[PDB]
């Protein structure tokens, strides 16, 4: 759904604190503005994109009391007394993330930090999207598909799924008559799907890959500071104790130019990722609308069979729908 | 100046002579390259997104004015009924006409009706009580009527349905005649 | 100035809407300058190099060697003149404040003329068959004219060169041979006849000559510079070593601006500066200790400003400090009085995404207005007229009534009209 | 549905087979390796 | 060209010393890694 918002910090990146750099970068002329402009516009991007998947009804239903659904067992999947479920858990263990203060470090992360490359936090904590999470599960397992229209109305759940047998043309009765077996064969997938988590193997590589990407990102710029770019050094404090203001301006020139160039493509590439990133959350929100808050049927949608109905679960940085 | 003395070209001309020009000249000739290549990148980046636009707008435009689409929340909140264009500068904007329910009431209901050791489960509808008698009403509006036999259909027996009632089926054609 | 002149300064602009701002630094500016150089106080010989009563030939130069000196240099300004002095790898006016490695120092004597072919990248007799510098030579080359003493009324032919050679000579390489050079074939011997040449000649110099002929003695001086452990430094005075602020450090002409703390690093007898991953220096030897250098400015700054419309109060936040650390964090003490004020406050919240000063705290929670992050919000409202920072409400809170034998039934509908925009 | 896929070989574009060139690009500092990156994730994504 | 004396790095290498030779060298090397990057820059907007 959403990667890292970044900040750069163009002067410190490229002249630390070297007074006579500044003067210099003045005076060539300064696009760093424009490379801020192409950063903030991600970050809100990436705000919006968060937004959209899981604030689509802003009525806080909460959990049923009584959970008497005729045999359908919710408790894997619905909060327990950071309020996050049980698969929930498990999903935020198999992903590994990647204040800290001036004290603290005085790592590769304050290795970037020491020269302009700041991280920003996202707008919406993980307790507030698990509280997103739990409201559409409450208002899909009382009151079905009504609650999207506009207005919750109850309806017991075996109800709802005669209603659902009806929408793939079966009738009522073969719920009607079958309704425990059918009990037992939901909670037996449940419990298949929670094993499938609990093993070491991890279906989560595509959420991993965005921490994986962001922070080579992010460590290839602060590699590419050791390059010379043809001058003599690569460190500015040899150029300038060595030489002269004249003769320091062109070695400086040639350092300025290289790490601009390093920065613009950073900058790029992070534009041609966004793109990617705001398709799969615009996917995850029509799947969000069409699986979850109604029964599709557009084939092979909502996975493989004939679609009954969805259940969404929050991870590190996306989505998961159990089908 | 990207590196000249200059960022006048007249300047570097008119105080330099043509091979020591040369230099300054190259020095702005990339530094203007530069600029060029970085707005050509950056345009091309945002028409790929107008184009993922345009093309949304033309899916919306078959689905929601040409037909009536089934799609939730494609067309607006509710349950889509039609829409209507109109152009705006560089632009469309879509008017969608939806139906909302409101004024709700609650009533007991059950999933079958059992008469005389049969089942009968509504044809489109659902059973619903006002406390006192038993009535079919369809799901999104109030219109209660009597259960016959042409409202419900018949299958299997009483026992295996787990809230079955006991009520009467009118069975219009014997009792008129 | 201020934290909001950060942001109209970032923005170029001189009004600013609401909004939170990312901020450049311009706040922290260093006044001080220490200086670190070895206990050397005896000075360099001046007086046995170019005083020298006797010059070597340029076939056989001396490369002496020098080293635990000081190298000022302006004691020679009285004595002696110099019409050649070029350097290389360095520029002249830093001499003074540099110390240097591996320090050698080669002497000849050529005529006027030959003078110009004492450089990088050059050829002629003296560069092929005598004398040979480095493309990458880092150092200097000094030549004066001695016409006084090395020039006799009878001549002087006590001074020789090479005139043919199979093939030239490679960098800093000498050849004191005196075969018998073989013009064609039919060898030679050592009969020394006809093509076949005594390699050296000698020059002769005679008080009236032209300033070509007149005898040129030459010193070329050969150094490193950053690389290692030195001993040949320059005319400069120590001074005390003020720690933990922003200073200028010239640790053995090395400078630089930063912050100085002990390090546990072991370096290896032939190591004093040590390097990390983006190639800068970290480590410094300094009592024979290793030291750190540490950035001036650390960490990221914002400012929350409700429009330049409406007033031209802020509020700032710090993203990577714990409150009760800001002062040290951002150097406080030597900013402007106007800018310390944010450092300590009454208005002082901590919240997850840093330290907040400069706005309330309520207990209320409403629609985000400008987003601080990590799910706080920040809000111009009044009290009198402040700016509050809150918790933001995801939405309102309801319940539904479930029962297994109950449902809700619609009696009326809404026809509704809504409008969506497209690009 | 897919693009040809292709693969660059900086060292060979640039300088050849000059020993020189190849010193010279070595101190440089050499960012070929992100853009082989870039192609080789083109070249997967086109096969998936 | 890119602002050096040839678009042949034998010409370049033949006539000149190593050290003259450098600043041509790089010269060529900045605008033969700018052209790369456009390439891959571009295929990359086209995979999408
Ligand atoms: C729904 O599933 C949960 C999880 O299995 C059930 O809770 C557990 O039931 C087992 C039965 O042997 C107990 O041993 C555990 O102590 C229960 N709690 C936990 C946390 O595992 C729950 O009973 C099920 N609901 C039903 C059967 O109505
Ligand atoms: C439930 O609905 C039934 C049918 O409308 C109601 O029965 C009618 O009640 C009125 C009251 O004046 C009588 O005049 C009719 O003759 C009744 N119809 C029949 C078929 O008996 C019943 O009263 C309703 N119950 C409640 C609690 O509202
Ligand atoms: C180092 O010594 C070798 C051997 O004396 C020199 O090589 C000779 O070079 C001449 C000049 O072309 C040739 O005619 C000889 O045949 C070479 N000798 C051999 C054994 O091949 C070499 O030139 C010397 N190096 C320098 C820089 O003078
Ligand atoms: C900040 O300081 C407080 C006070 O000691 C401490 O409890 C807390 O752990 C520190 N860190 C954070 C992130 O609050
Ligand atoms: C249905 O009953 C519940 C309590 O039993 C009540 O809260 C709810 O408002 C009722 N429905 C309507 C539409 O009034
Ligand atoms: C509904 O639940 C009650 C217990 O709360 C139970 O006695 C009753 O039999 C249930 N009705 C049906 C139809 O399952
Ligand atoms: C329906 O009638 C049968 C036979 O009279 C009886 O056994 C059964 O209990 C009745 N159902 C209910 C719900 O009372
Ligand atoms: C150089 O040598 C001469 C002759 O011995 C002597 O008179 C003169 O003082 C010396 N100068 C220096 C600076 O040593
Ligand atoms: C400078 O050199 C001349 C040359 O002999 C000498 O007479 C004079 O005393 C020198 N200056 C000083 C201050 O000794
Ligand atoms: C150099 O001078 C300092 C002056 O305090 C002294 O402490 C030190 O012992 C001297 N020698 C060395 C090798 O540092
Ligand atoms: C706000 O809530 C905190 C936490 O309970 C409490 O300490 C504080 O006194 C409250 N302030 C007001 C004004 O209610
Ligand atoms: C439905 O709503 C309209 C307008 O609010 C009202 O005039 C009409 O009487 C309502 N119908 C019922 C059955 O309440």
């Amino acid at each position: 759904v959403s990667m890292t918002k970044t900040s750069v910090d163009c002067t410190m990146y490229i002249c630390g604190d070297s007074i006579e750099c500044s003067n210099l970068l003045l005076q060539y002329g300064s696009f760093c503005t424009q490379l801020n402009r192409a950063l903030t516009g991600i970050a809100v991007e990436q705000d919006k994109n968060t937004q959209e998947v899981f604030a689509q009804v802003k009525q806080i239903y909460k959990t049923p009391p009584i959970k008497d659904f005729g045999g359908f067992n919710f408790s894997q999947i619905l909060p327990d007394p950071s309020k996050r479920s049980f698969i929930e858990d498990l999903l935020f263990n198999k992903v590994t993330l990647a204040i800290k203060q001036y004290g603290d470090c005085l790592d590769l992360i304050c290795a970037q930090k020491f020269n302009g490359l700041t991280v920003l936090p996202p707008l919406l904590t993980d307790e507030m999207i698990a509280q997103y999470t739990s409201a559409l599960l409450a208002g899909t397992i009382t009151s079905g598909w009504t609650f999207g229209a506009g207005a919750a109305l109850q309806i017991p759940f075996a109800m709802q799924m005669a209603y659902r047998f009806n929408g793939i043309g079966v009738t009522q009765n073969v719920l009607y008559e079958n309704q425990k077996l059918i009990a037992n064969q939901f909670n037996s997938a449940i419990g298949k799907i929670q094993d499938s988590l609990s093993s070491t193997a991890s279906a989560l590589g595509k959420l991993q890959d965005v921490v994986n990407q962001n922070a080579q990102a992010l460590n290839t710029l602060v590699k590419q500071l050791s390059s010379n770019f043809g001058a003599i050094s690569s460190v500015l404090n040899d150029i300038l104790s060595r030489l002269d203001p004249p003769e320091a301006e062109v070695q400086i020139d040639r350092l300025i130019t290289g790490r601009l160039q390093s920065l613009q493509t950073y900058v790029t590439q992070q534009l041609i990722r966004a793109a990617e990133i705001r398709a799969s959350a615009n996917l995850a929100a029509t799947k969000m609308s069409e699986c979850v808050l109604g029964q599709s049927k557009r084939v092979d949608f909502c996975g493989k069979g004939y679609h009954l109905m969805s259940f969404p679960q929050s991870a590190p940085h996306g989505v998961v729908f159990l089908h | 100046n990207f590196g000249a003395i200059s960022s006048v070209l007249n300047d570097i001309l008119s105080r330099l002579d043509p091979p020591e020009a040369e230099v300054q000249i190259d020095r702005l000739i990339t530094g203007r390259l530069q600029s060029l290549q970085t707005y050509v990148t950056q345009q091309l980046i945002r028409a790929a997104e107008i184009r993922a636009s345009a093309n949304l707008a033309a899916t919306k435009m078959s689905e929601c004015v040409l037909g009536q689409s089934k799609r939730v929340d494609f067309c607006g909140k509710g349950y889509h009924l039609m829409s209507f264009p109109q152009s705006a500068p560089h632009g469309v904007v879509f008017l969608h006409v939806t139906y909302v329910p409101s004024q709700e009431k609650n009533f007991t209901t059950t999933p079958a009706i059992c008469h005389e050791g049969k089942a009968h489960f509504p044809r489109e509808g659902v059973f619903v009580s006002n406390g006192t008698h038993w009535f079919v009403t369809q799901r999104n509006f109030y219109e209660p009527q009597i259960i016959t036999t042409d409202n419900t259909f018949v299958s299997g027996s009483c026992d295996v349905v787990i809230g079955i009632v006991n009520n009467t089926v009118y069975d219009p054609l014997q009792p008129e005649l | 100035l201020d934290p909001l002149s950060e942001a109209k300064c970032t923005l170029k602009s001189l009004t600013v809407e609401k909004g939170i701002y990312q901020t450049s630094n311009f706040r922290v500016q260093p006044t001080e300058s220490i200086v670190r150089f070895p206990n050397i106080t005896n000075l360099c010989p001046f007086g046995e190099v170019f005083n020298a009563t006797t010059f070597a030939s340029v076939y056989a130069w001396n490369r002496k060697r020098i080293s635990n000196c000081v190298a000022d240099y302006s004691v020679l300004y009285n004595s002696t003149s110099f019409s050649t002095f070029k350097c290389y790898g360095v520029s002249p006016t830093k001499l003074n404040d540099l110390c240097f490695t591996n320090v050698y120092a080669d002497s000849f004597v050529v005529r006027g003329d030959e003078v110009r072919q004492i450089a990088p990248g050059q050829t002629g007799r003296i560069a092929d068959y005598n004398y040979k510098l480095p493309d990458d030579f880092t150092g200097c080359v000094i030549a004066w004219n001695s016409n006084n003493l090395d020039s006799k009324v009878g001549g002087n032919y006590n001074y020789l060169y090479r005139l043919f050679r199979k093939s030239n000579l490679k960098p800093f390489e000498r050849d004191i041979s005196t075969e018998i050079y073989q013009a064609g074939s039919t060898p030679c011997n050592g009969v020394e006849g006809f093509n076949c040449y005594f390699p050296l000649q000698s020059y002769g110099f005679h008080p009236t000559n032209g300033v070509g002929y007149q005898p040129y003695r030459v010193v070329v001086l050969s150094f490193e510079l950053l690389k290692a452990p030195a001993t040949v430094c320059g005319p400069k005075q120590s001074t005390n070593l003020v720690k933990n602020k922003c200073v200028n450090f010239n640790f053995n002409g090395l400078t630089g601006t930063g912050v100085l703390t002990e390090s546990s690093k072991k370096f290896l007898p032939f190591q004093q500066f040590g390097r990390d991953i983006a190639d800068t220096t970290d480590a410094v030897r300094d009592t024979l200790e290793i030291l750190d250098i540490t950035p001036c400015s650390f960490g990221g700054v914002s400012v929350i400003t409700p429009g330049t419309n409406t007033s031209n109060q802020v509020a700032v936040l710090y993203q990577d400090v714990n409150c009760t650390e800001v002062p040290v964090a951002i150097h406080a003490d030597q900013l402007t009085p106007t800018w310390r004020v944010y450092s300590t406050g009454s208005n002082v919240f901590q919240t997850r995404a840093g330290c907040l000063i400069g706005a309330e705290h309520v207990n209320n929670t409403y629609e985000c207005d400008i987003p601080i992050g990590a799910g706080i919000c920040a809000s111009y409202q009044t009290n009198s007229q402040a700016i509050i920072a809150y918790t933001m409400s995801l939405g309102a809170e309801n319940s539904v009534a479930y029962a297994n034998n109950s449902i809700a039934i619609p009696t009326n509908f809404t026809i509704s009209v809504t409008t969506e925009i497209l690009p």
